[PDB]
């Protein structure tokens, strides 16, 4: 009807107006048309997509806005086209090969408060809903059609360019040209995009007491497939609507997304203007083993462990193609009640990739790798476990003395090699499990007991010796520390109620989090040739003590010291470096990695 | 006990229950016993109690409509309690890990 | 012997009032209607049977917040204006045991629990005894 | 205005600039020889090295050594001057990568030619075709990343290439700076890092 393509026109110069005239700015500093230059330069770059914040589209027109909200499947694609016009005659002439106008993919945002997946009920269906959540599963990017051309099997011909709905609803074929079914789909004339289903579970803030976590599917589109990745945590904009292909009258939902925003790797200058300052002022090792845990009294050595493991050393692949891990993996046994599950709790939350695991509660095909019939397949298909969720990051396994020792022999080769050779059910592959390890325990009788001596560790060798350092934390008994711990609990316990003020001399934890990130990506260090020459004089003294130790208990030791140990201070020692952004690990880097393993060494005594 | 410092410091209350001889306690506790036998018939307190409704309103309206605030505790007085609750403790036969033992205490004043 | 179970219908605001494991109590229409499967599997002219919601209750949760009044809450506060409350609800616990007065005040104080906390939205505590 | 500007690479020429120290690194790259003639007292480097040998050495010495008439050494093309590489180059020149291939390829390229080799030609053009099926994205990336990391499209650029994306970038952040009104405020210079 011409009415309707009247209002269709309407809406769409309308939408055109609002991208060819807003600007951010003031009069006395000046202006910049922010989705002109944003549609020009992502464009020219080739990205053929933008971003249109709803508050900046209710504050130009706020009946565009209203109509976006409520109706978003009628209005985004009158949005998308006014977006690919204002693209045309923002970016022609273009050279040769850039003559043909591309489509545009218009995602979109919001300042609102999110809503919540128990909060999605039947009158949210088919409006625009902004929920929270965790990632669990992702497929793997499909092809699907937005234009199709059909061509009659039996008289060959044809009808072009049809449009096909967006989202996972379907198109009718036409039963009329010849058979009653007189159509194929042509496959080489029709244009198709990425999609991708994921399925979004609620947080874990957001669970009510007692029940499970409910899980919804996601459907992204485009330029949103491969934005988010399995274990992240997102904010999703998008469409609740049915799927559309026990009862009778039910259909499956999901959410059709049109935004996603990664809640927690592409920094902005200023903030790497930022992570320079910190890598280049004198005190960042202590700034940032002060930030470790602020709430946590005490425990400096060990929070400075925890800043190497978090910055980690430098992987290097040598000519022959062995490769080094730079992961540092640390293990934390003493006594009860001494802050270590806080600090793994610290670091789950702090690092850039973090999976959280109890020993108890894992199991070896969980922690490494799952194999598991499809079930809408009959193939055999992988799951990762939580070293390969945890690839590229720190696995935190808490109480790791109650894993039974077959569940602990699974991990010996993702915390050396870092791979999970697997060979099962004739899929065989080796999986990557670049991450570093690290555990917190008990003792074998509690508390740690002097006069058992090495009887208080009943982990093997072979696993001992896998981890870089080894923390004994026995809890020592004083007055003085006592009296200040007290005093530092009840005055942390006062201050859960003044606005999460910051504190001098300390990092955030969403700008530590950034920073050990951009220092993992960018820097890698080396040993300079003089520390190399320290570290093997040192090497040498230390393990001639180990020897004599257990020659003198006619013992052999609990804890061992190798060649691991070796390359374990070598790799400490680089993510000293790296803190600083450093080439090369100085004497004093290697002063102060050596420092911490006579820490881990006195602990093995 | 038999049971470990990791399981039990995570227990905030821990207690003892004794059926030690003592002939007037044994006479109060049987003559309640008896009472209690002879009143829920089919057919130490000195204060009264609430009817059992009751308490089960107010327990959950005390627990939803309330959220008592730490402000002020006396610092130093509960650190010094603490201190040497440990240096005794370290002599002895109960195991006040550091800091669960004070949260034990915020806990129950909360 | 192995336990019957019956199919309900909830709808609208009676979703999410349960969950697996939950001890309900379920009012409902029992409703009744034509099932070729069932009459294939049984070989008869049998009709399944399912309970169209219309209230569900829980047999353990027997008081909510939700539910309370203002006269309970009236009470409830009247009740704390006494300056014998503590005694009051500690001898309140379990009135039949003799004695035990420290296992009852153990026991109140685990009952009501203190107050979880997260100081700088970074480090949680317990709030529970 | 009186801002510090290193000496300018003068690579592309005919000979490089003596001060430049772009130039002093793309010439200390290693080049392979073979050994015309018996060098006696350099054993200890690669007593005399034999003739006939084959040698890696840097640009500045097969430079300094070499003589048209080729007494002392004769000069091999790396390999990726060489024609295989020249056609991986003329498949798609936006592919490949001149950071890793050796971070000064085009000025590192010109002074090859110095040796005389018999496909000079080829090697001339096969650069000159490079830079231009690569200077359109470089344009692009350059004049229209605003205020991003740059990180993923400065990657596969040489030197040159990265000297031509910070001259785009620079322009754009000027330009950007005088239509926003920030290039009007005089301000302290970098020195107030100090
Ligand atoms: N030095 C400390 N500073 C602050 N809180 C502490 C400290 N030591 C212990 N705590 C607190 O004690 C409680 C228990 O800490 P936790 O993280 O379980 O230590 P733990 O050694 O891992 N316990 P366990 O699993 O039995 O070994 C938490 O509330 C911690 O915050
Ligand atoms: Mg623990
Ligand atoms: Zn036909």
């Amino acid at each position: 009807a011409d009415e309707g393509q009247a209002r269709k026109s309407q809406l769409q110069r309308r939408f055109k107006e609002f991208l060819r005239q807003y600007r951010v700015g003031t009069d006395r500093t000046g202006f910049t048309f922010k989705y002109r230059d944003e549609l020009k330069r992502h464009y020219n770059l080739g990205e053929y997509w933008i971003e249109v914040e709803m508050e900046d589209l209710a504050s130009f027109d706020e009946d565009l806005a209203d109509y976006l909200y409520k109706q978003p499947a009628e209005h985004l694609q009158l949005l998308e086209e006014a977006a690919k016009e204002v693209a045309d005659e923002v970016t022609r002439p273009r050279p040769s090969g850039e003559e043909v106008l591309q489509d545009i993919q218009v995602m979109l945002k919001s300042d609102a408060s999110p809503s919540s997946i128990r909060s999605l009920k039947s009158d949210m269906m088919s409006h625009l809903v902004k929920i929270p959540g965790i990632i669990i599963a992702a497929s793997a990017v499909r092809a699907k059609a937005t234009r199709i051309s059909i061509q009659c099997r039996s008289c060959r011909n044809t009808l072009t360019n049809i449009a096909m709905r967006p989202g996972l609803e379907g198109y009718a074929l036409p039963r009329k040209c010849c058979p009653l079914d007189p159509y194929f789909i042509m496959p080489d004339k029709c244009k198709c995009v990425d999609f991708q289903t994921l399925k979004l579970q609620e947080l874990p803030d957001a669970v009510p007491h007692g029940e499970m976590p409910r899980h919804m599917q996601l459907y992204c589109d485009r330029y949103l497939c491969d934005k988010v990745v399995p274990g992240n945590r997102v904010t999703i904009m998008g469409i609740y609507s049915i799927k559309k292909f026990v009862g009778v009258g039910i259909r499956s939902s999901y959410i059709r997304v049109l935004g996603i925003q990664v809640d927690t790797g592409a920094v902005s200058p200023q903030e790497e203007e930022e992570f320079r300052r910190l890598a280049a002022l004198p005190n960042v090792y202590e700034v940032i083993s002060k930030s470790i845990a602020p709430s946590i009294f005490g425990g400096t050595d060990m929070k400075k462990a925890i800043a190497c493991l978090l910055f980690g050393g430098s992987r290097k692949r040598l000519p022959d193609g062995l490769t080094r891990r730079g992961d540092i993996n640390l293990l934390m046994l003493g006594d009860p009640g001494t802050a270590k599950s806080q600090l793994l709790k610290f670091v789950e939350k702090c690092s850039p990739i973090g999976v959280y695991t109890s020993g108890k509660g894992s199991s070896a095909a969980g922690l490494t790798a799952s194999v598991m019939r499809d079930p809408s397949s009959r193939n055999f298909i992988m799951e990762g476990g939580a070293m390969v969720l945890a690839d590229g990051g720190v696995v935190c396994i808490d109480e790791f003395d109650k894993m039974r020792e077959d569940d602990r022999v699974a991990i010996h080769e993702a915390m050396e090699q870092q791979t999970i050779s697997i060979a099962k059910a004739g899929i065989t592959t080796t999986l990557n499990s670049r991450c570093s390890v690290l555990a917190a325990a008990n003792s074998v009788f509690g508390r740690w007991d002097e006069t058992k001596g090495e009887d208080n560790i009943d982990f093997m060798p072979t696993i001992l010796s896998r981890f870089d350092m080894i923390f004994i934390v026995k809890d020592e008994h004083n007055e003085e520390r006592d009296v200040m711990l007290a005093k530092h609990v009840i005055t942390l316990h006062v201050s859960a109620l003044t606005q999460t003020q910051a504190v001098e001399g300390e990092i955030d934890l969403a700008k530590l989090k950034k920073f050990i990130a951009y220092c993992r990506v960018k820097c890698g260090p080396r040993l300079s040739a003089e520390a190399a020459e320290k570290l093997k004089n040192r090497y040498i003294i230390m393990r001639s003590g180990a020897r004599q130790h257990e020659r003198d208990s006619d013992r052999r030791s609990s804890i061992p010291i190798t060649v691991r140990q070796l390359e374990a201070i070598v790799r400490i020692a680089e993510a000293l470096s790296k803190m600083k952004l450093q080439p090369f690990a100085t004497e004093a880097d290697v002063e102060e990695a050596l420092r911490l393993f006579q820490v881990s060494t006195l602990d093995a005594a | 006990v038999d049971l470990t410092e990791p399981i039990i410091s995570r227990f905030d209350i821990l207690c003892v229950v004794r059926d030690t001889v003592d002939p007037v306690q044994d006479e109060m506790l049987a003559r309640f016993v008896v009472g209690s036998h002879v009143r829920h018939h089919p057919s130490t307190y000195g204060v009264e109690p609430l009817p059992q409704e009751v308490l089960k309103k107010y327990i959950i309206y005390a627990k939803e409509r309330v959220h008592p605030k730490l402000n002020q505790m006396d610092q130093d007085k509960v650190a010094k309690m603490y201190s040497d609750l440990r240096k005794e403790s370290m002599a002895t036969g109960s195991i006040p890990i550091t800091v669960r033992h004070i949260e034990s205490m915020i806990r129950m004043a909360e | 012997r192995l336990p019957r179970s019956k199919d309900a219908i909830l709808l609208a605001d009676l979703v999410d009032s349960c969950k697996p494991g939950d001890e309900i109590e379920l009012t409902g229409i029992y409703h009744n209607n034509y099932d070729g499967s069932l009459n294939t599997a049984n070989g008869f002219p049998v009709f399944a049977t399912v309970i169209l919601a219309n209230h569900v209750a829980k047999k353990d949760n027997k008081v909510a917040v939700g539910e309370l009044t203002d006269e309970d809450v009236k009470m409830i506060t009247s009740l704390s204006k006494d300056q014998q409350i503590g005694e009051k609800i500690f001898a309140s616990i379990a009135p039949s045991i003799y004695g035990h007065e420290d296992i009852k005040r153990g026991l109140a104080l685990a009952l009501f629990g203190g107050e979880p906390k997260n100081p700088g939205g970074k480090h949680k505590v317990r709030g529970d005894i | 205005s009186e801002a510090y500007f290193r000496v300018e690479s003068g690579a592309l020429g005919p000979e490089e600039n003596f001060l430049s120290l772009d130039d002093i690194l793309m010439s200390h790259e290693k080049l392979p020889v073979r050994t015309e003639t018996a060098m006696p007292r350099l054993g200890a480097f690669f007593n005399a090295v034999p003739q006939g040998s084959k040698l890696e050495l840097p640009l500045w010495l097969a430079k300094g050594l070499f003589d048209n008439k080729r007494r002392i050494l004769s000069v091999e093309l790396p390999k990726i001057y060489q024609e295989g590489w020249r056609t991986v180059f003329s498949a798609d020149p936006n592919v490949v990568d001149l950071h890793k291939m050796g971070p000064h390829f085009y000025g590192f390229g010109s002074q090859l030619l110095h040796f005389d080799s018999p496909e000079n030609a080829d090697i001339s053009q096969s650069l000159l075709q490079t830079f231009i099926g690569r200077f359109r994205r470089i344009m692009d990336s350059s004049q229209n990343a605003y205020n991003e990391d740059t990180s993923a499209l400065v990657a596969r650029l040489d030197e040159m290439e990265r000297g031509l994306f910070q001259t785009g970038q620079k322009g754009l952040n000027d330009f950007q700076c005088w239509e926003k009104g920030q290039a009007s405020q005089i301000t302290a210079s970098n020195l107030v890092q100090n």
